[PDB]
């Protein structure tokens, strides 16, 4: 029940216009308390109302603040970076040069609730305008195994900031008045304590668990959880199934049993997820092994010799830091089946990319992907041979399983294409996720399909806008099939036809 | 006395954008257009 967002990973790059730019930040953070990504809070101009961020308590990545001439950011409740992923390779806060050519900007940063950086670092630079924040004594958030990386020019030229009030400990505060003095729970801490903790008094002694601390030393009165979350109690590990018996020496069933997913415990795995005999929620089993359905149960099995190539796709493995299917990459796309993982197809793969040493790619390349029946994740199309018609490498594609979605929503997207028709037609089932078809300026069919008949959950829509209008296909006999009126069709052709 | 503009050598960077140098970091970086996004403007964003 805690609201969660994904996060960006723009790194500093604007998203048009500082208007543009803000609503784009505003409609991804609205009432998101938990950012499965990373927190970027850049280009915010003077006078514009980050209200929003006063809801995020949590952040899965990093959290960057930069060049922003706004002059308070009211991350007043942010409790927890886990920094499961770096800014510049060992930065869990970044914030750096928040500031107006004019000598003025940000100013407030009442972070008054950060107590815990689980992995990283902090950098501070070039903030002037900034206030209070040369105070924060960081040996208590930050883990002193990172100590080391802190690299923080902690100088202001304005000056004209109100003193940390006197009740603060140390003089340590994030902003003005005694409601935003640091709170200890790590240094003050007693010796015998496990870690966190509340006070120098061996009673107010956390659970190790307790990621940010504790109202309380047992498991489920933490803060915030340090591994896993079993329902209201913070967990090293997920309950197995089942538990070792030390009398009988045999297994027994565990009734408390719960499935690793994320960093929780469920009841259940996803409907399109994988399960281990661990009883673990994967996204794909290792290599020499497989994925098969069983008594209701998508699981792994192991192959003895003779199974499937362990296909990556563009994102993952050594495909790592890919935008695209390319002319360096197609050629490890073979004999590939299912794609674990994703797909993209951007316009520079048609182009070539000098950036990433990567040479123009020959559409009759493409031909390759006609083996692959099964994506895992989602399927970007942004780009496709203008000469051609249809998605033809796609012709025996059948079931888009939407683990991974693009911005966590889109496992099907077709974008600005001279295609005519999608030529989809061996397509049976879009398991999760929503499809969007837009900009395809030639695109005549795709209205006739019902999309719902493919759909393996309630709430999954579709976005089918600015392609070539209905009625303008209608008019140039651009239409399905006479034999083919039930479910529509892919193309004019009886064989594009879904029902015949 | 912020963000100036990027080198000649820069030009197929953003992929849908303007290339813009950022001196407090010595780095450069892109500005795309309306409805895409990705630190080089790559993917076409759902509004
Ligand atoms: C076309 O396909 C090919 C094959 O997939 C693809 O080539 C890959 O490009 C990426 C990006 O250039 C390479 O990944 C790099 O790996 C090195 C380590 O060897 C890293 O140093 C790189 O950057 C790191 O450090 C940066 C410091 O600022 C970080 O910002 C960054 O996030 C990284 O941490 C980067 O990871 C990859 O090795 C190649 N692979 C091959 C086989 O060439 C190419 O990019 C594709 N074309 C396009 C346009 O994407
Ligand atoms: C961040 O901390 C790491 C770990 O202490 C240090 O990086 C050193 O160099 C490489 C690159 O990470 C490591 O394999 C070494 O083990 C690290 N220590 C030594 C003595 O070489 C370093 O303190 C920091 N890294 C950077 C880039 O500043
Ligand atoms: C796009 O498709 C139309 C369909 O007839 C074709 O006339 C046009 O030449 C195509 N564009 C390119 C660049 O091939």
């Amino acid at each position: 029940e805690k609201k969660v967002c994904q996060g960006t990973s723009n790194k500093l790059t604007q998203l048009g216009t500082f208007e543009d730019h803000f609503l784009s930040l505003q409609r991804m953070f609205n009432n998101c308390e938990v950012v499965l990504g990373n927190l970027e809070i850049t280009y915010v101009q003077r006078n514009y109302d980050l209200s929003f961020l006063k809801t995020i308590q949590e952040v899965a990545g990093y959290v960057l603040i930069a060049l922003n001439t706004v002059e308070r950011i009211p991350l007043e409740n942010l409790q927890i970076i886990k920094g499961n992923m770096y800014y510049e390779n060992s930065y869990a806060l970044a914030v750096l040069s928040n500031y107006d050519a004019n000598k003025t900007g940000l100013k407030e940063l009442p972070m008054r609730n950060l107590q815990e950086i689980l992995h990283g670092a902090v950098r501070f630079s070039n903030n002037p305008a900034l206030c209070n924040v040369e105070s924060i004594q960081w040996r208590d958030i930050v883990s002193s195994d990172f100590l080391s990386n802190m690299s923080m020019d902690f100088q202001n030229h304005l000056g004209s900031c109100q003193k940390c009030d006197p009740s603060c400990p140390n003089g340590s505060c994030w902003g003005a008045g005694e409601e935003n003095c640091q709170k200890l729970t790590k240094i003050i801490c007693a010796q015998q304590c496990s870690g966190r903790c509340r006070g120098k008094s061996p009673s107010d002694c956390c659970h190790n668990q307790c990621a940010a601390g504790c109202t309380g030393p047992r498991e489920s009165d933490c803060l915030v959880c340090r591994k896993f979350r079993d329902e209201a109690t913070c967990k090293d590990t997920c309950p197995p199934l089942m538990l070792y018996n030390p009398t009988t020496y045999q297994m027994d069933v565990n009734p408390e049993g719960k499935y690793s997913f994320g960093a929780t415990c469920v009841k259940k795995c996803p409907r399109n997820y994988v399960v281990t005999d661990h009883g673990s929620c994967v996204r794909a089993c290792g290599a020499d092994s497989y994925e098969m359905e069983e008594d209701g149960v998508r699981k792994c099995k192991k192959c003895e010799g003779p199974c499937r190539k362990v296909c990556n796709g563009i994102g993952i493995g050594e495909f790592k830091d890919s935008l695209s299917i390319n002319a360096t990459n197609i050629k490890h796309f073979k004999n590939c089946t299912s794609i674990s993982g994703d797909l993209h197809i951007l316009p520079v793969a048609f182009r070539g990319d000098s950036f990433t040493h990567t040479p123009p790619l020959d559409p009759q390349e493409l031909d390759i992907l006609k083996t692959v029946k099964e994506i895992t994740g989602f399927l970007l199309i942004q780009a496709w041979p203008e000469n051609r018609t249809d998605l033809h490498a796609f012709e025996n594609l059948e079931i888009i399983r939407g683990r991974t979605k693009q911005h966590g929503q889109f496992s099907l997207a077709v974008v600005s294409l001279n295609i005519t028709s999608l030529g989809l037609r061996s397509l049976k089932e879009i398991s999760d996720g929503d499809v969007i078809i837009s900009g395809n300026k030639n695109l005549c069919y795709a209205n006739t399909i019902n999309w719902k008949k493919l759909f393996g959950t309630s709430g999954q829509k579709t976005k089918i806008i600015s392609n070539r209008g209905e009625n303008s296909c209608k008019a140039t006999g651009q239409v399905c099939h006479a034999l083919c009126s039930p479910e529509g069709c892919w193309g004019p052709e009886p064989r594009d036809c879904v029902s015949h | 006395v912020s963000i100036t503009k990027c080198s000649s050598d820069m030009n197929g960077y953003c992929l849908h954008g303007q290339c813009i140098y950022l001196v407090d970091m010595s780095q450069n970086y892109c500005r795309c257009e309306v409805g895409y996004t990705g630190v080089r403007c790559e993917h076409f964003f759902l509004t």
